[PDB]
């Protein structure tokens, strides 16, 4: 049982569900419901509503306070609310220290509810989709939310399935419905669902659908997506069911008209909604930093208030009680005076980390999340989507991203095939002209004005190809294009004359439509014939066999008889398997392969075409063998294979084709910039292993000179690292260093293609059969000697070490692609990278299988604009194109980290230079805890005088423009190594605040120990000593915010000179008496210069010795050229030809030979 | 879905703005312009401050050698200790006479808040009912104190008299003025007598006298304008100090129209009615005579600070020019 690597291992991840047809009150019996503590009780059967919000009606208050108090500062403020209410040391009148705290909690709660109403509105656009339900009589319209288990609903074409329905009738012959699952598992091919044999022939009608006494005994909701073991108890010897008769939620009905079905599961019981789960509360990487700061400030505050309360004890018993003037009626001992003033110094020294922190952070983070959805250059004009920002709390983490995990189908690609070029007898066709007439003239697209069914859909440029099929001078060309219209499974569906193609493959409808644009149109097929009108003349071949496509056959073929009476075999398929079935007389066996090299050199997906004359006698001996094994019990799928290649030898080539897969407008050049900013990209997809390699070549993740290292290679390279070189493996080395170099020789660019089946083998995560252990854990099957086996597992030894080795190996692969992975294997991969080698991760994708990965990554993005919006509602940001990831990361991301690291640095300097003056003043008043400012200035400092200029900076500052911030993606690296602000740069903004609070006091103290005036108006009192310090503090801390801003708007300079003017203006007693004198206006000027002049001489000295890479860009902002690079990396050939890798890719299923069975036509 | 956003320059993050960069010729010539203004200003202060003439007496008699030692623990009628000081150089212009103290913590939190600003503002209602903040000195034997609080309790009450002995048997009583030594907004706005008639005995009816005082506030001075809460010696003490070592204005020594040395050269005697007990807590008392200037007082800290700041700043504009030149167009 080797890894199948084609199966999407949904594993290793009949219980009486009892739907019972209608019976809308059978499910309301009390023997099914669950009862809870209060009178409100739920049921076992869930409703069909979707809830993505967090606060419903009345859990908003208890829950939001819980995540409000997850910040260390909200405990800091509350503790002082209690400490300022004890009356012995209260220092306060009536409670004015609680309303400010409530208003702070009343701003973050209302910003977190405006955000959670838009999410409460997005769910309204799903639960109102109006799919028909049968109430009592006929069919009536009804919304998705009012659908319950056990309903008979009707669907139309191109409609979405609302719940897990059991198909029981349809409008197609034999009642089978076609459905695509591009939102469930990333596949682009259609998958037919065939109803039951008894329900099709009896219900089939609305009138008798209202009477259906059905019964189901299926299994339980188990996020399996491919099993569904259960039976249908209609009546009288019931019928069984299977996954072939189940339609899931995130599907889309296609190529039918209307179908009917029961409802087995609903809402959060469906098999897609059990794969997306465990939502969590996301907090950025700076939020864990703003916690360690408050934990350090609070420890410093306890020490200072305890070292200044000892001084008030020794002073109150040395100078304090001898002093008669300081007489108080109390009799407190000097050792109790010290205790009572320790709490007085926590009230005074508390206005560091002040209350206006989480108000001015959630105003900076609210105005930065509005620059994302006002962006006129992240707006997708075609579908009219504005690139909303949905979380408004994770902004600064966009500029710290390490890894990016993306989905392929629907995100990197736009699901278009567009037949590109072909090779017929060596020479390729469709370069630009490749002709004689109209060669050096313009390169206009050729006119299909000669075909009647042309419909002008295909885009072609080659004149020579289209004229050579009009002449008929080269016989071996019309034979090529006739084969494209014979070897397929398409269905034709004509309303009136105009013909459409109901192909159940994206890669097959591209070729058939390619043929029709060069004649050879496919008209119809009954059950045995195919009618084709090539170049006007219409002919009717008959079909003798169809050796259909398979996962491990890689080819499809047909045997036809021409109307003349000549039987032959047509065939198409891969290039590596036709080359072991072709005759050894072809002259073109090499020249076509040369085209295959060129087709595979570009990013195209190629097939080989061939045929063989079937003589006239070996057919009959084989036709007998074909019919013999066609019907069989068990050797009917694999022994018919032994007959399929009984006739494959002696094939002759015609050429090759080449289909493209349009990526998106600007995906490959987005990846180049992102990889240049040192971001690793992994592609986790659900599509086949060959299509994930084609896209990995188109978007330049893995170009030429890149060893691929498939999945079966990795499991061997990791067994030569663990099974050896630890303590065993032949000759012991006594060292066993797992650091030798890298797992790899130097040379880099070693991609890694891994399938989901191999990813469950490499990480030792599987499910084992039952027969591995004897019984349960109890003292009989295991002795009491410390539970030697059922408790000693030893799995956590290998498992944790095996996961650590894998992630260490993928650190140097330069490209990782994982394919055929379960929707919760994608989340597991995201979680191994953010556990070992901790990293900030992003996850972008669309569709219901990316919801689990979006919830697990640090930041989740969802592609919006299409009809499937499942992955948008669980995201954090949602634009519409992959190419907008440049601006979300390199403009809105690295600006938002610069602006938040400058607000924090300046917020802990303006508040340490203010609150720490009371520390130096304590040595000159007997450690009495008395304030060195007035009382109106303490309560107006961080509200009016210094609160605006940093807010207008945190919203408007920008390092370099948004035009050359994209051009130099290397500037992103500053915010990703934690260089601009960390725990070692937070201790420099305190040492810069203890030196400012020292100059601002000891310079005015030097000028006051002597006289400053004489006339008797002389201010030397305490009133004027608290105005000299206050007015030398507003001027200083409002100049250090002028040296910081490097982008001076007008409102950014009216807010600095409008805070100093608001101080000297509102203050004009002691105000009009100390500021009127020459000596006061010289202590202020000296104090400002001394504490502002050396912080310029460190910015200039640290800019011309170790300039940052953001400083060199500004110096040459006006001495640089332009650029228009990234064309395609033209790599025409190589001398070291070694790749010779097959570009084979084909999206199709097995078993589409419904045709030969009963001709599913009419 | 939410048609295109507007193109206004604020929403697109492209507001008009000035982008400043710290070049060579922007922060190099600011370390020199400051260096040529701070040194001249630092000499103007020092030279001006040097020519104010100042004398201190320090008449606290802690040492046995001082004549005022006979009144550290008195037990008799008020003392009178006399000190002889000499003005070796003359005083001209106007003269100010202060008194100084030391180890007096008038900025203590238990002492600063001990007043009642409503009462001192001539409030007819709270005069009979002082606030609780002055609790040690809020009430007396069923009578409230008119000047309430621990600040007005410990007012300075020493009396200083200056005599010019230019000839014996005639110590000249140098004239001292006691009016005009308070903030102009304290005598006319902040401190107001209660709104009564014209007898201060009736305005203060029923209110007692401060514990440590000797006469009620309605007889502090005989001038009917300068009496009560509007007293100027009282106002100056109420205006608390900022550091333990302070000085407060006492009297003015006016000059005369004829050009004379207001305090002429010669010997003088200071006649002191020692009352204020500062020696208990290591206090010190002083009497200070100073002259005026168009700049300020004898303040030499600013003079030295500007010379030191204006030179260190200058000697940074040089070491930021041998480094900018060396490290530009290079590593
Ligand atoms: C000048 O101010 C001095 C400020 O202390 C003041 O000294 C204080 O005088 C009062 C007299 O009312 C004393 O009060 C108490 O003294 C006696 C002890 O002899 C007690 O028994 C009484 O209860 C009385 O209330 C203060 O003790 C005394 N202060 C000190 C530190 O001893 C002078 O009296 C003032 N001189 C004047 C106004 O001329
Ligand atoms: C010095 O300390 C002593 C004792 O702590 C204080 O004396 C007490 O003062 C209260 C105030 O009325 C009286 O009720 C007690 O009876 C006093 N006890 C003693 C033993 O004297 C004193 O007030 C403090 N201050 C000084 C002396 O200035
Ligand atoms: C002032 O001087 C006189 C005589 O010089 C002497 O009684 C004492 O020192 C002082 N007397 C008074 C009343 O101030
Ligand atoms: C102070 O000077 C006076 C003259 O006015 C003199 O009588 C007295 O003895 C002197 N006392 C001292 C201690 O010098
Ligand atoms: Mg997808």
């Amino acid at each position: 049982s080797q890894p199948n690597d084609e199966v999407v291992p949904y594993s290793d991840d009949e219980c009486t569900w009892q739907v019972k047809a209608n019976d809308r009150k059978y499910h309301e019996q009390p023997h099914f419901m669950n009862t809870k503590f209060l009178c409100i009780k739920e049921s076992k059967y869930a409703n069909n509503a979707i809830k993505t919000y967090k606060y419903n009606a009345f859990t908003f208050i208890p829950m939001n306070l819980f995540e409000q108090f997850k910040r260390a500062a909200n405990l800091y403020f509350l503790a002082l609310l209690i400490l300022q209410a004890v009356p012995q040391i209260s220092t306060l009148a009536w409670y004015t220290t609680l309303v400010p705290l409530l208003v702070v909690l009343g701003v973050t709660a209302i910003k977190d509810l405006v955000d959670d109403v838009a999410r409460h509105k997005m769910d309204k656009e799903i639960n109102n989709r109006t799919c028909e339900v049968i109430k009592d009589g006929r069919f009536k319209v009804a919304k998705w939310k009012e659908i319950q288990v056990g309903d008979v609903i009707r669907l139309k074409k191109n409609d979405f399935v609302p719940a897990d329905i059991l198909l029981l009738s349809s409008s197609e012959p034999n009642s089978l419905c076609y459905v695509e699952t591009a939102e469930l598992d990333g596949e682009t091919n259609l998958k037919f669902k065939m109803s039951l044999e008894i329900t099709d022939q009896y219900l089939q009608r609305e009138d008798t659908l209202a009477t259906f006494d059905g019964f189901i005994e299926c299994e339980e909701p188990n996020n399996r997506l491919d099993k569904f073991t259960g039976t249908l108890f209609w009546r009288n010897t019931s019928f069984p069911l299977d996954a072939d008769k189940i339609l899931l939620r995130g599907c889309v009905i296609r190529n039918t008209d209307f179908c009917h079905g029961l409802v087995i599961f609903a809402g959060a019981d469906t098999k897609i909604m059990k794969n997306s789960g465990k939502t969590r509360f996301k907090r950025t990487k700076i939020d864990y930093l703003m916690n360690y700061m408050v934990y350090t400030i609070f420890v410093v505050l306890i020490l200072l208030s305890a070292g200044l309360a000892i001084g008030h004890a020794y002073w109150e018993a040395q100078v304090g009680n001898s002093s008669w003037y300081l007489y108080d009626g109390e009799d407190d001992t000097p050792s109790y005076r010290g205790f009572l003033i320790f709490w007085g110094y926590i009230i005074v020294l508390n206005t560091m980390v002040p209350i206006s922190l989480y108000v001015s952070v959630e105003v900076i983070r609210l105005g930065q999340s509005h620059f994302i959805n006002w962006d006129l250059q992240m707006y997708y004009a075609e579908k009219d989507t504005p690139a909303k920002a949905r979380t408004t709390t994770l902004n600064e983490q966009l500029g710290q991203i390490h890894y990016i995990f993306s989905d392929k189908t629907g995100t990197l690609t736009q699901n278009i095939m567009t037949f590109k070029k072909c090779c017929i007898n060596g020479q390729i066709y469709g370069d630009h002209r490749d002709a004689s007439q109209h060669n050096h003239n313009k390169i206009e697209q050729v006119d299909f004005s000669w075909n009647t069914y042309a419909d002008g859909k295909l885009a072609f440029y080659d004149h020579y190809l289209i004229e050579q099929i009009q002449s008929g001078k080269e016989p071996e060309v019309r034979q090529f294009f006739f084969l494209l219209a014979v070897c397929h499974t398409v269905m034709v569906d004509r309303t009136d004359g105009q013909l459409n193609y109901q192909a159940a493959s994206p890669d097959e409808g591209a070729l058939v439509n390619a043929a029709r644009n060069f004649g050879f149109a496919f008209l119809a097929r009954t059950q045995n014939t195919i009618t084709i009108s090539e170049l006007g003349t219409e002919r009717t071949y008959n079909v003798l066999a169809i050796l259909d496509f398979n996962s491990d056959r890689k080819r499809m073929s047909i045997i036809v008889r021409t109307p003349e009476g000549n039987i032959k075999l047509y065939c198409k398929g891969a290039d590596t398997v036709i080359y072991e079935r072709l005759h050894r007389m072809n002259p073109t066996k090499q020249e076509t392969q040369d085209a295959l090299d060129i087709f595979a050199n570009e990013t195209l997906r190629t097939l080989c075409l061939c045929y063989k004359e079937i003589e006239e006698k070996e057919f009959t001996e084989w036709n007998k063998k074909f019919m013999a094994a066609s019907v069989a019990s068990t050797n009917r799928d694999e022994a018919l294979d032994k007959v399929y290649e009984e006739i494959e030898k002696d094939l002759i080539l015609l050429g090759a084709t080449a289909i493209e897969d349009k990526l998106q407008d600007g995906v490959p050049e987005t990846i180049s910039k992102l990889a240049k900013a040192d971001i690793k990209i992994w592609v986790l997809t659900g599509d086949k292993k060959e299509t994930a390699e084609n896209i990995g070549f188109a978007c330049e993740l893995l170009t030429e000179d890149t060893t691929i290292c498939y999945g079966e290679d990795i499991n061997s390279l990791l067994h030569a690292r663990m099974e050896n070189q630890r303590n065993r493996g032949g000759v012991y080395a006594k060292f066993a260093p797992p650091v030798q170099e890298s797992f790899f020789p130097p040379g880099g660019n070693r991609a890694l293609i891994i399938t989901g089946s191999w990813l469950n083998e490499i990480l030792l995560e599987k499910k084992t059969k039952r027969n591995k252990i004897l019984k349960l854990k109890f003292p009989r099957t295991e002795e009491e000697r410390r539970m030697r086996t059922q408790s000693k597992r030893r799995l956590e030894a290998k498992k944790e070490q095996r996961q650590k080795n894998f992630v260490d190996l993928a650190c140097e692969c330069s490209a990782v692609i994982c394919c055929r992975v379960t929707p919760k294997q994608k989340a597991m991969v995201v979680d191994l990278v953010k556990r070992y080698k901790k990293a900030i991760t992003l996850a972008i994708g669309d569709g219901a299988n990316d919801v689990n990965m979006i919830k697990t990554a640090h930041i989740g993005v969802g592609i919006s604009g299409q009809e499937g919006m499942q992955a948008v509602m669980s995201s954090d940001y949602s634009f519409a194109q992959f190419r907008y990831l440049q601006r979300l990361l390199l403009v809105h991301g690295r600006w938002s980290y610069i602006r938040m690291c400058k607000f924090l640095r300046y917020f802990f300097y303006k508040n340490f230079a203010f609150t720490l003056v009371h520390f130096w003043y304590s040595f000159f008043n007997g450690y009495s805890a008395q304030t060195a400012y007035e009382d109106w200035f303490i309560t107006l400092y961080n509200v009016l005088y210094t609160s605006l200029p940093v807010l207008l900076m945190g919203l408007l500052d920008q390092d370099v423009s948004d035009k050359l911030s994209l051009r130099f993606p290397g500037l992103y690296i500053v915010g990703q190594r934690d260089l601009l602000f960390n725990y070692k740069r937070f201790f420099v903004s305190l040492l810069h605040g203890v030196l400012t609070s020292m100059i601002l006091f000891f310079i005015p103290l030097g000028a006051y120990l002597q006289t400053v005036g004489q006339d008797g108006e002389a201010p030397s009192d305490y009133q004027s000593f608290a105005v000299t310090i206050a007015s030398a503090l507003v001027i200083t801390v409002n100049f250090q915010i002028g040296l910081d801003t490097s982008y001076w708007t007008f409102v950014n300079a009216f807010s600095i000179f409008g805070s100093i003017a608001l101080y000297f203006g509102i203050m004009f007693g002691t105000a009009s008496n100390a500021l009127r004198q020459p000596y006061i206006w010289l202590t202020i000027i000296l104090a400002v210069a001394v504490c502002l002049l050396p912080v310029v001489a460190i910015r200039f000295l640290s800019m011309t010795i170790w300039p940052s890479e953001s400083d060199k860009i500004q110096k040459h902002r006006k001495r640089l050229k332009a650029e228009e690079q990234w064309q395609r990396r033209q790599q025409v050939f190589r001398r070291g030809v070694s790749t010779r890798r097959s570009a084979y890719a084909f999206s199709h299923q097995r078993g589409y030979a419904d045709l030969i069975s009963s001709g599913r036509s009419i | 879905k939410t048609r295109r956003p507007d193109n206004t320059a604020f929403k697109q993050q492209r507001l008009p703005a000035w982008q400043p960069i710290l070049t060579a010729g922007t922060v190099l010539p600011i370390f020199f312009i400051i260096g040529l203004i701070f040194i001249p200003i630092g000499i103007g202060i020092f030279v001006t401050s040097n020519n104010i003439r100042e004398i201190e007496i320090d008449y606290t008699g802690t040492e046995p050698s001082s004549p005022c030692n006979k009144c550290l623990s008195p037990d008799v009628t008020p003392c009178f200790c006399t000190i002889n000081f000499t003005l070796e150089k003359s005083f001209e212009g106007n003269v100010f006479m202060y008194y100084g103290l030391s180890n007096f913590y008038q900025n203590h939190r238990r002492y600063v808040k001990s007043r009642d600003d409503s009462q001192l503002n001539g409030d007819s209602s709270a005069l009979l009912n002082p606030s609780k903040e002055c609790e040690p000195y809020r009430r007396n034997e069923d009578k409230p104190i008119a000047p309430c609080g621990a600040i007005a309790n410990s007012m300075f009450n020493d009396t200083l008299e200056l005599f010019l002995i230019g000839n014996d048997s005639y110590p000249i009583p140098i004239a001292l003025k006691k009016k005009g030594i308070a903030w102009w907004t304290d005598k006319n706005v902040k401190f107001r007598n209660p709104p009564g008639g014209d007898n201060l005995e009736e305005r203060f009816k029923g209110t007692t006298k401060p514990v440590n005082w000797l006469k009620p506030v309605y007889m502090l001075d005989s001038d009917p304008d300068n009496n009560g809460f509007i007293n100027e010696d009282f106002i100056v003490w109420m205006r608390t100090a900022a550091l333990p070592t302070f000085r407060k204005l006492y009297r003015l020594i006016e000059r005369k129209s004829d050009l004379h040395p207001t305090l002429p050269a010669g010997r003088y005697s200071l006649n002191v009615t020692y009352n204020y007990p500062v020696h208990y807590f290591d206090g010190r008392k002083r009497m200070i005579l100073s002259t005026i200037s168009w700049m300020g007082g004898k303040n030499p800290f600013l003079g030295i600070a500007y010379i030191a700041v204006g030179s260190i700043s200058f000697l940074l504009g040089v070491v930021l020019l041998v480094i900018n030149h060396k490290y530009r167009n290079s590593s």
